[PDB]
């Protein structure tokens, strides 16, 4: 999810650093380190309907 | 969709009753039954429109869109499918119609005026390029179709 | 024709054009006018003089225009106009029309009372 | 238990048609144009300043009109009458007059009653002799006391401007594109410029479009260049549902594929995207830092304010706009065109107002010009502007203008055609209906049967039958016999009383706000004030504020839940309709008021003033709701409709049980009365027209709509009662035939007299001779 | 999460608890009164034209219902947008000509809104 | 215009009835009664006098004179 | 064309020259069938407008009683006498012979 | 539904009305407060109202890359010039936010403290909207970009340049700040109160409901032309000639619930004499009222002073019966029908069988209230009668 | 006819979807021969006619189906260790479409277009889950493009004819007997009769230029012929098919 830096506002990315993968700003040094799993489900729409035809 | 196709059921089907209803209470001689019985002019649709019931009047195949938000005109509610909100005349035109209805049944009309309007120009470009191109046609003496060469 | 005219003659009709706009008049005066202007222009002794004679002589020739067909206009509401006095003006009118020797109508006293009175 | 009746409610009806309806649309905003507009056109151009020589000026102070008048007589005036300009081939027009002040010499000189042109003036306008006159004073005339009037006379031919219907300014358009695409534009338009925006999504991810642009920017970049830096606060800004921020994610992906993360940088991009369309200049300008932020600050989005280069307002405008299009790309809910609350009217007033104001602006220039050319060089004669006040350009433009129905306003690059048609006078009702006429702003751009269609939204406003049938079937519509339109306001005491009732300033506000659901926009005239909650708290005040006369009763509230905004517009040029006001199921009107309106104890006003019958316009009328009569009045009923039989225009008036025919044949009745035979006016006798139709022994008929009292029409009968027998005979009426008595044509039965002009001139020429 | 109502709110931080709060409320464009001999025209009387003491009365009706009596006429309180960011109130104490006191003194929780009840002045006459 | 000589149907004299017509409703009478005064049984004469308009007065007041 | 109208008019119409009166064909309202109708009968005239009618030609009557009654013809501006026309050789174009 | 609960009282302070400013973050939730950062520099200007805070970072914490921290160091200023350094060290010591302005005016905002049943208010000085500023890196880019390397009337006052120059003037002010924690944040805010007694009325705030919405909303200030509100601001003798004028018949009684009861009988009996005369117990407008003399009739033109004449003898006849002869009316005045239409319309209704009868209704009431006023008009009858009878020889 | 046709509308043809260009437009296309036709419809006969199952079979056979219309859920994994897309298919939906598809039918499917990734850096844990890693591709590519595959990665097709949009059944109402024809708004008639299950002699199409170019010239004439003909009919114009054969 769309994850923004606190210090100065801007959107955080997601890249690999040293010890683990780290959320990072591009824009100043905070970074904070995927400490444990973390996901972002969508849950998309199926295709639910089927709809034979030939009714009157 | 099912809602709109099971209230157009309905309605028609209410229009059909009305008209034969009409029809069987009809005495012979009767001008608008003589004229439509031999074809001249009219049918009985329109036997029952004058008398019985002006059926639901359809725009493009479906009733009457909502011209303002939800509402075909703010003399409904809002979110309103009655059958008289959405386009249907419950009237016939021997005992006159309400505004609404008066509205909708323009509505038809100018759809097919409009229809009428594009069409005629659309029909003549279409005949002018078939005939550029199928004019040198013509069956020989031999029974032979042969092109102009 | 009609390229051989010069910028002093483009100057000039252009001044009788915008003179005889001012004034109200029809389309006919003005065409009269510029008939007029471009007829004593023929002359060498006119196309070669002060910008004060070009624009009295315009002046002079929007008069007459006004003249021929009965409308009165004294030469001092067309001085009034022009950026000159009407000392030359006078002058120069008699010189041209010493060597044109146009139609020069009397100014109608009724015409004048009925353009003098209403302005008041 | 049956709701007691009004009966007399349509009483109303005719003490309406005393202050407006027909054609006092016409009259009032020519009245409204000659006695504001001209001034405020002088005041938008009252200094004129040669660049050469400073200190020479020329100041324009107040301006005049005067009264209609013939400069036949050499040097003089007189007052003319309508009719004699109709017979001499003449303009019936009326002197400018203009108070100026300059210093020829630098001393100043002013003149009081300068002329500049001449005004064409409208018939039974402020200024036309016609007005407040009684018939005998008519007669004196020669001229008809019910003609209509509302038409300029040019040359003799009777032009009259027909209104033009176009699309609102300033309003948020979202439709999809030729490819499905959903997008969005809006024209910004001011009276500095009129230039439109475009918002597509055509990569999934948000581009700004505009012409004067080499390309379109995705709009992070102009968020960034606008003011705003910070990421989080867009995608706050934008909205916080989850959607939302999916929807967005690419945009913010491809700017930060760029590097740009500094005003300074999005600047620099755009004025790399901005390319030089070089006006009139090119050197004093600076580069991709100062024009790209004038190009924010007033190209883009014009009607959106900056007070001094804060892009916040205009920020707030586009991520609404962005919102809109993110939340439309879902439920597939599209604006129609057709829908009138996004139409306009304008009148004889606005157009005029524009021309004249190009006129002088062109007036102005040229004597600048003049200037300039003479005043440095000449001699110490000094130079002065009255020696070329070239009177001609005025009036000519304002002739041939009116006359070829063209017109070419650089200033607003609009170039118009057939705004003004000759006046039919077929019949009296022709010249009513096509009085009463509106044009639509495309004039066939393209056959799309959409806008061709008689929307819901035309309800009580323009005549459902009435409808000029061939190419221009519903491009041409009437307006209804009941019916009034909206002319321009102050905008001030609606700001005022909006703060005041609890609005938030948008400033103070982060853009997170907008994406609770109970927060409601406001609009005015495409304006953002604010937000508020309790948008029903809100609306009912600012009504009731209106029905006590504290706000201009034309001004309109409506509110929109799906978007939940609220719009107040207040612009001219909408439709507004009376309605009758409806409290706990019981109307505002009483017996007692139609009893004291039929005595004159009060008129249309007071039932205005009184909270009684209030106007509405298309967007309120979208939020209240209405009953045709009383038995229909439920608990949620707001209005009333005042008479049902306004709904049909004029034309379709003359149609006996109009509600007992098919609606086509309605149609070709309506233009079939538009082309009947039958007398003119009075002074049909003493007119001289290229065409006239005048039946023998014309008689009113016998079966009348009310609306043909209202219109006077059996006064002027268009036709015959004849006596005729519904039956076949000998086979001659196969198809529409109909056979006639020969006895009743002999005995002058729809005898008819065809009267046709002869005209000709004798011109003297340049030469000193004439025609003889 | 409940969104409040201002009798909610006033009950909540009154007797559920006696911690004082900060609130930040926007009032009507001008107050019903006069400038003191202020050189006022019906111009702007605003909060800053008063005077010390008390200057209003808060009313909690029932069924909800809170008002504000300011004198003769009733103003109408209603919650201001729910702002969830960090708004803190602070005080800039000009000490010296070059020194200044950023004295903070607490967050912003609640807005106010202020509006007089128009429908009460119109059915008044 | 000017009232017709002659009744189109039927072609009953049908002018001069008309002024006196006039006087009829310069009284208290109203049209049915005043019409059967004048002696129109058959309803086209009826409606021939009914259905007129006196045009010719009206125009008669921007004539020369 | 379905035209109902017409026919009310043309019965609104005999009961008015009937009586004297001008009724109202006002859209959503007017005069009413069955006032027309008392009216008619009142007169002495049948309710629905059809009466007994003698062939002129024949001088018998008309099996089928007709439909007489007043109604408002306006006549149109488009006469035969203005569009009727003819065209022999006459003249021709200078720059294509054609008329 | 009364104020069952919590009669509050509210108080007005002035001790920080012009040291008191709103500041809020956009981009920072109130979960998160800057009580524990550490704030380095505070720089003000007063007028123009543009703070700058520059608060420090810290680095050893586990969220700083302080090799991302060294480069972008690196970048913004020189490798060792450091003679105007952002940050001292070679790291990005501190944060530096900038402030934009939200209204011009901010005197219709007030914070109020709220105490333990007690409201206190004070106006605001201003309120100014902080966001991180990210002009470091614009220093940057500069320092990448040098390291590579009597006239026409203008308008400078719409140009950015002149602006930047005219906030260039003004000098800032540098400021120590006080923390949550300090006792001298706890001390000022004690001030936020005002010292005074729990009851005393307000000499202010006095104005009446009405006064109040006059002044939040202040005024930017046919023959019958005017309506009724329009009507009532005339004179009371304009009044009746207007009213009576639109009506042209009407009973003494409703002129005073039209008028208002507030109108003393008399006067109102004073004025109506003028223009309106007397019949059958009931009051008529006067016939040159209706026609003044450059008036003339609309359907015939005959002078004013001949319908004068006529509609006063029909007015006249009405005196005599309630019932009045159209024939002989025109027979006697010579008018058309049309004018004699017209006088019997305004004040007569058409009866069948009888003519035309008055329109309303003989009110004796009004008789024996005022016998003066009925024997008045009798004599003015009179001698309109004897002008009529010299005229049309009766 | 063309006068004749009014453009009438709610002609269904028996199956109360499809909405098919009639009238004169539709004309203006046949005659026009446009490679590219609005609402190209394409007829196929099944060869079990009755079992609606095998109806529901082929149909999913031909018809093209996304990756995201069968997962059930899509979720990014960012891990100490690494970051990666999973997928979770719903089997109870393919199973109730039965469709032919698990996790190595859709591992197949990827790998196909999709940024070049790799048979290695796609595995198949559990039988629906279904896990993606990329790398940095250096092309513009960092490895926040995971973003710019989750953005893609459900618009993967799985199975199905690609240019197929929409297969819909169409009952036989038949008194005497009931069959099942099956109507596709494809464009690929060949791919469609290469079909299994599917009675690709009797199939027609509605492209004439498709036809023409799948099994020759006169079976391109006899399709404009019942083209025209099934068109004027549906206007209840008649002509005589010498005509129409003749223009053909
Ligand atoms: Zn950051
Ligand atoms: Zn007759």
């Amino acid at each position: 999810m769309l994850l923004f830096c606190p210090g100065c506002g801007n959107g955080l990315i997601v890249e690999e650093g040293q010890r683990c993968h780290r959320f990072a700003c591009n824009t100043c040094p905070y970074v904070h380190n995927i400490t444990r799993k973390v996901t972002n489900r969508k849950y998309p729409k199926l295709k639910e309907v089927d709809d034979v035809l030939g009714g009157a | 969709e099912t809602l709109e196709a099971l209230i157009l059921k309905e309605l028609s089907v209410i229009r059909d009753h009305a008209g034969s209803a009409c029809l069987r209470e009809l005495d012979k001689s009767n001008s608008p039954l003589t004229m439509a019985l031999c074809g001249s002019k009219g049918s009985f649709i329109n036997i029952s429109q004058m008398i019985a019931c002006v059926g639901q009047q359809a725009i493009s195949g479906s009733r009457v869109p909502d011209g303002f938000e939800n509402r075909s005109l703010p003399h409904f509610e809002k979110h309103s499918k009655l059958p008289a909100a959405k386009g249907f005349v419950a009237n016939s035109f021997y005992s006159g119609l309400t505004p609404t209805e008066f509205f909708f049944h323009t509505m038809a009309g100018r759809e097919g005026l409009v229809d009428t309007a594009v069409k005629t120009a659309e029909t003549g470009y279409m005949q002018r390029r078939l005939v550029k191109s199928l004019e040198d046609l013509c069956s020989q003496y031999d029974l032979t179709v042969r092109s102009s060469t | 024709e009609n390229e051989q005219v010069s910028r002093s003659q483009q100057r000039g009709l252009r001044r009788v054009r915008d003179l005889c706009r001012v004034l109200q008049l029809p389309p006919t005066f003005e065409d009269t006018a510029v008939a007029y202007y471009q007829q004593a222009y023929r002359h060498s002794g006119i196309r070669a003089a002060r910008l004060q004679k070009k624009e009295v002589l315009v002046g002079c020739c929007v008069l007459i225009t006004c003249r021929q067909h009965n409308w009165p206009l004294t030469m001092g509401a067309i001085c009034t106009l022009l950026y000159a006095d009407l000392d030359v003006f006078s002058s120069t009118y008699m010189q041209i029309v010493k060597l044109l020797g146009l139609d020069v109508p009397s100014l109608c006293l009724a015409e004048l009372v009925k353009t003098y009175c209403s302005s008041f | 238990a049956p709701i007691p009746t009004v009966e007399e409610k349509w009483r109303l009806l005719p003490a309406f048609l005393k202050v407006k309806g027909l054609v006092k649309q016409h009259i009032d905003s020519f009245n409204y144009f000659i006695n504001v507009e001209i001034k405020k056109i002088m005041k938008a151009n009252e200094k004129v300043t040669s660049d050469a020589d400073p200190m020479w000026y020329l100041k324009y102070l107040n301006i005049y009109v005067g009264l209609p008048d013939v400069e036949e007589s050499f040097n003089v005036t007189r007052p003319v009458s309508p009719h004699e300009c109709r017979l001499r081939d003449m303009t019936y027009s009326a002197p400018i007059t203009v108070d100026i002040e300059y210093t020829r010499g630098s001393q100043r000189i002013i003149r009081n009653a300068l002329p500049i042109g001449r005004m064409p003036i409208m018939l039974r306008s402020s200024n036309c002799v016609l007005t407040g006159k009684t018939p005998a004073e008519f007669a004196k005339l020669n001229e008809c006391p019910l003609d209509p009037g509302g038409y300029f006379i040019v040359k003799g031919v009777e032009k009259v401007i027909l209104i033009q219907e176009q699309l609102s300014k300033n309003r948020i358009i979202v439709e999809a594109d030729r490819k499905g695409a959903v997008g969005a534009s809006v024209t910004s338009s001011t009276h500095e410029k009129k230039s439109r925006t475009n918002m597509a999504v055509k990569q999934g991810r948000f581009y700004l479009r505009h012409n004067t642009l080499s390309e379109d920017i995705p709009i992070v970049i102009i968020f960034k260049a606008m003011g705003v830096e910070s990421d989080q606060e867009i995608v706050q800004m934008i909205g916080t549902e989850e959607h939302v921020m999916a929807a967005f994610g690419p945009s913010l992906e491809e700017c930060q594929k760029a590097q740009i993360f500094t005003q300074m940088q999005a600047l620099k991009y755009i004025g790399n995207k901005v390319r030089r369309q070089r006006m009139w200049g090119g050197g004093p300008k600076k580069t991709k830092i100062e024009e790209a932020r004038e190009l924010l600050a007033s190209t883009i989005l014009t009607h959106v304010p900056v007070k001094e280069f804060n892009f916040r307002a205009k920020c707030i405008y586009t991520a609404v706009m962005v919102r809109r299009v993110i939340l439309a790309q879902g439920d597939n809910k599209v604006d129609d065109r057709d829908y009138y609350g996004n139409k306009r009217l304008e009148l004889a007033g606005q157009l005029l107002s524009l021309l004249f104001e190009d006129l002088f602006k062109k007036f102005n220039s040229e004597m600048k010009k003049i200037a300039d050319q003479v005043i440095p060089k000449q001699r110490a004669a000094q130079f002065d502007v009255v020696k070329h006040m070239r009177q001609d350009q005025i009036t000519n433009g304002m002739v041939n203008a009116i006359s070829t129905g063209n017109w070419s306003l650089k200033r607003f690059k609009m170039d118009r055609q057939g705004v003004t048609q000759v006046l039919s006078r077929l019949s009296y009702i022709s010249a009513l209906g096509m009085m009463t006429r509106i044009s639509s702003q495309f004039e066939k751009t393209r056959k799309v049967s959409g806008p061709r269609s008689l929307q819901p939204s035309q309800w009580g406003m323009l005549c459902p039958s009435d409808t000029p049938e061939g190419e221009a079937c519903g491009l041409v519509k009437n307006l209804a016999l009941m019916t009034h339109i909206t002319t321009d306001m102050e905008d001030g005491p609606i700001v005022k009383l909006a703060s005041n009732l609890g609005v938030e300033d948008v400033n103070l506000l982060c853009g997170e706000e907008l994406s609770y659901p109970n927060v409601f926009l406001v609009f005015l005239n495409g304006n953002i004030l604010g937000v508020i909650r309790d948008h029903k708290k809100l609306v009912n005040t600012f009504r009731l504020m209106r029905r006590a006369g504290y706000i201009n009763e034309f001004v309109s509230i409506s509110t929109n839940l799906t978007d939940r905004c609220v719009y107040i517009s207040s612009d001219g040029g909408r439709l507004c309709r009376p309605y009758i006001i409806v409290k706990k199921q019981k109307p505002a009107v009483t017996n007692k008021h139609m009893e004291e309106l039929a005595q004159g104890y009060r008129n249309f006003e007071d039932f205005l003033h009184e909270s009684l019958v209030e106007y509405l316009d298309v967007n309120e009328e979208n939020d209240c709701n209405i009953a045709l009569y009383e038995h229909t009045i439920n608990k949620d009923t707001t209005h009333l409709e005042i008479e049902p039989f306004t709904l049909l225009g004029v034309c379709a008036g003359l149609i006996p049980y109009p509600h007992h025919n098919q609606s086509p044949r309605n149609t070709y009745q309506c233009a079939m009365g538009k082309q009947a035979m039958g007398t003119i006016g009075y002074n049909q006798r003493n007119r001289i027209d290229t065409l006239m139709y005048l039946l023998a022994y014309p008689q009113k008929p016998m079966v009348k709509t009310k609306t043909i009292e209202l219109i006077e029409f059996e006064k002027l009968p268009a036709g015959q009662n004849a006596t005729v027998a519904v039956m076949s005979y000998s086979g001659y009426d196969i198809e529409d035939a109909l056979v006639l008595n020969k006895a009743s044509l002999d005995r002058g039965f729809g005898r008819c007299l065809v009267y046709k002009n002869a005209k000709c001139t004798l011109k003297r020429y340049t030469n000193q001779t004439f025609d003889k | 999460l409940p969104k409040d109502v201002s009798v909610a709110e006033l009950l909540r931080e009154l007797s559920l608890t006696k911690e004082e709060e900060l609130l930040f409320l926007q009032l009507p464009d001008t107050l019903p009164g006069q400038p003191p001999t202020q050189d006022i025209a019906e111009n702007a009387c605003t909060l800053a034209d008063l005077t010390e003491g008390q200057v209003g009365k808060l009313l909690i009706r029932k069924s909800g219902r809170v008002q504000l009596l300011l004198g003769k006429v009733t103003l109408d309180v209603t919650m201001g947008t729910a702002c969830s960011f960090l708004q803190e109130l602070v005080s800039v104490g000009l000490g010296d000509s070059r020194t200044g006191e950023m004295t903070v003194l607490g967050h912003v929780k609640h807005k106010l809104v202020c509006s007089p009840d128009f429908e009460s002045l119109l059915d008044h006459k | 215009m000017i009232i017709p000589v002659r009744c189109f149907t039927c072609g009953k004299i049908v002018g001069n009835k008309w002024e006196a017509y006039l006087g009829l409703l310069q009284a208290e009478y109203t049209e049915g009664d005043a019409l059967d005064a004048l002696g129109l049984k058959r309803y086209c004469c009826r409606r021939m006098l009914l259905a007129h308009v006196d045009l010719i007065e009206k125009l008669l007041n921007y004539a020369p004179l | 064309r379905m035209t109902v109208g017409k026919l009310i008019e043309l019965l609104a119409g005999k009961a008015g020259v009937l009586d004297g009166r001008f009724h109202y064909g006002t859209a959503f309202g007017g005069s009413k069938v069955k006032d027309v109708c008392e009216d008619l009968v009142r007169h002495g005239y049948n309710y629905l407008g059809k009466d007994y009618v003698t062939s002129g030609i024949t001088g018998e009557p008309l099996e089928a009683y007709i439909y007489f009654g007043p109604v408002y013809y306006q006549k149109l501006k488009h006469m035969v006498l203005d569009k009727m026309h003819a065209r022999a050789r006459g003249p021709r174009a200078v720059l294509t012979r054609q008329p | 539904d009364d104020p069952v609960v919590q009669e509050i009282d509210v108080y007005l302070a002035k001790s920080l009305a012009e040291k008191l400013y709103l500041f809020q973050y956009p981009v920072r939730p109130a979960s998160m407060t800057y009580d524990d950062i550490p704030h380095l520099s505070a720089k003000i200007k007063p007028k123009q109202q543009k703070v700058e805070l520059e608060m420090a970072i810290d680095t050893l914490n586990p969220n700083y890359c302080r090799s991302k921290g060294e480069q972008i160091a690196l970048n913004v200023d020189g490798a060792c010039a450091d003679e105007t350094s952002t940050y001292s060290s070679k790291l990005m010591d501190k944060q530096t936010f900038c402030s934009s302005q939200t209204t011009s005016n901010t005197s219709r905002y007030a914070a109020a403290l709220y105490r333990q049943g007690e409201l206190h208010l004070t106006p605001l000085h201003g309120i100014l909207q902080l966001r991180p500023s990210f002009s470091y890196l614009d220093k940057a880019d500069a320092k990448h970009r040098e390291r590579e390397a009597e006239q026409a009337r203008q308008r400078r006052v719409q140009s950015y340049e002149f602006l930047q120059k005219k906030h260039a003037e003004e000098p800032w002010v540098h400021l120590h700040y006080y923390g949550l924690r300090d006792s001298r944040s706890e001390h000022e805010r004690q001030y936020l109160l005002c010292p005074g007694s729990s009851g005393v009325e307000n000499t202010e705030l006095v104005k009446s409901p009405s006064e109040y919405l006059m002044m939040l909303m202040p005024p930017s200030q046919p023959s019958n032309v005017l309506s009724m509100a329009q009507l009532r601001t005339l004179p009371l003798a304009d009044q009746i000639k207007i009213l009576m004028k639109n009506v042209k018949v009407m009973p003494f009684a409703n002129l005073m619930s039209l008028l208002g009861p507030s109108i003393d009988s008399v006067a109102v009996l004073r004025g109506i004499q003028k223009v309106a005369m007397l019949v059958q117990g009931n009051w008529v407008v006067k016939s040159d009222i209706l026609y003044p003399k450059d008036s003339s009739s609309p359907h015939s033109g005959v002078p004013a002073e001949v319908l004068c004449r006529g509609r006063d003898f029909v007015m006249w006849k009405f005196t005599q019966s309630r019932w009045v002869v159209r024939k002989e009316v025109a027979t006697v005045t010579k008018l058309c029908a049309e004018d004699v239409k017209d006088f019997l319309e305004h004040m007569a209704v058409v009866r069948i069988n009888k003519g035309w009868e008055f329109i309303l209704p003989y009110d004796g009431e009004f008789i024996k209230k005022h016998p003066d006023v009925v024997q008045r008009q009798h004599m003015l009858w009179t001698g309109i009668q004897a002008k009529l009878e010299k005229v049309y020889n009766l | 006819p063309g006068t004749q046709m009014t453009l009438k509308t709610f002609h269904f043809a028996g199956v109360a979807s499809m909405n098919i260009t009639l009238g004169v437009p539709r004309i203006k296309e046949i005659i026009n021969a446009s490679k590219a036709i609005s609402t190209p419809i394409i007829t196929a006969q099944l060869d079990k006619d009755d079992d609606a199952d095998y109806a529901r079979l082929v149909k999913g056979r031909i018809e093209k189906t996304l990756l995201g219309e069968i997962s059930e859920y899509i979720e990014e994994v960012f891990l100490p260790d690494d970051c990666f897309i999973l997928v979770k298919l719903s089997l109870e939906r393919i199973r109730l479409l039965r469709l032919e598809v698990n996790a190595e039918t859709v591992r197949y499917s990827i790998c196909t277009s999709k940024l070049r990734v790799k048979p290695g850096d796609v595995a198949v844990h559990g039988e629906a889950v279904v896990c993606v890693t990329p790398r940095e591709n250096s092309k513009s590519s960092m490895y926040y493009v995971l973003q710019f595959l989750k953005e893609d990665l459900p618009k993967v097709v799985v199975q199905g004819i690609p240019e197929v949009s929409r297969a819909v059944i169409h009952i036989d109402e038949q008194s005497g007997k009931e069959k099942y024809k099956l109507l596709v708004e494809g464009d690929n008639l060949r791919a469609v009769m290469a079909t299994h299950g599917v009675k690709g002699t009797r199939t027609t199409s509605n492209n004439t230029y498709e036809v023409e170019k799948t099994l020759g010239i006169e079976a391109a004439r006899t399709t404009i012929i019942n083209e025209i003909q099934y068109t004027m009919v549906n206007h209840g114009m008649s002509i005589d098919r010498r005509h129409v054969m003749l223009l053909s």
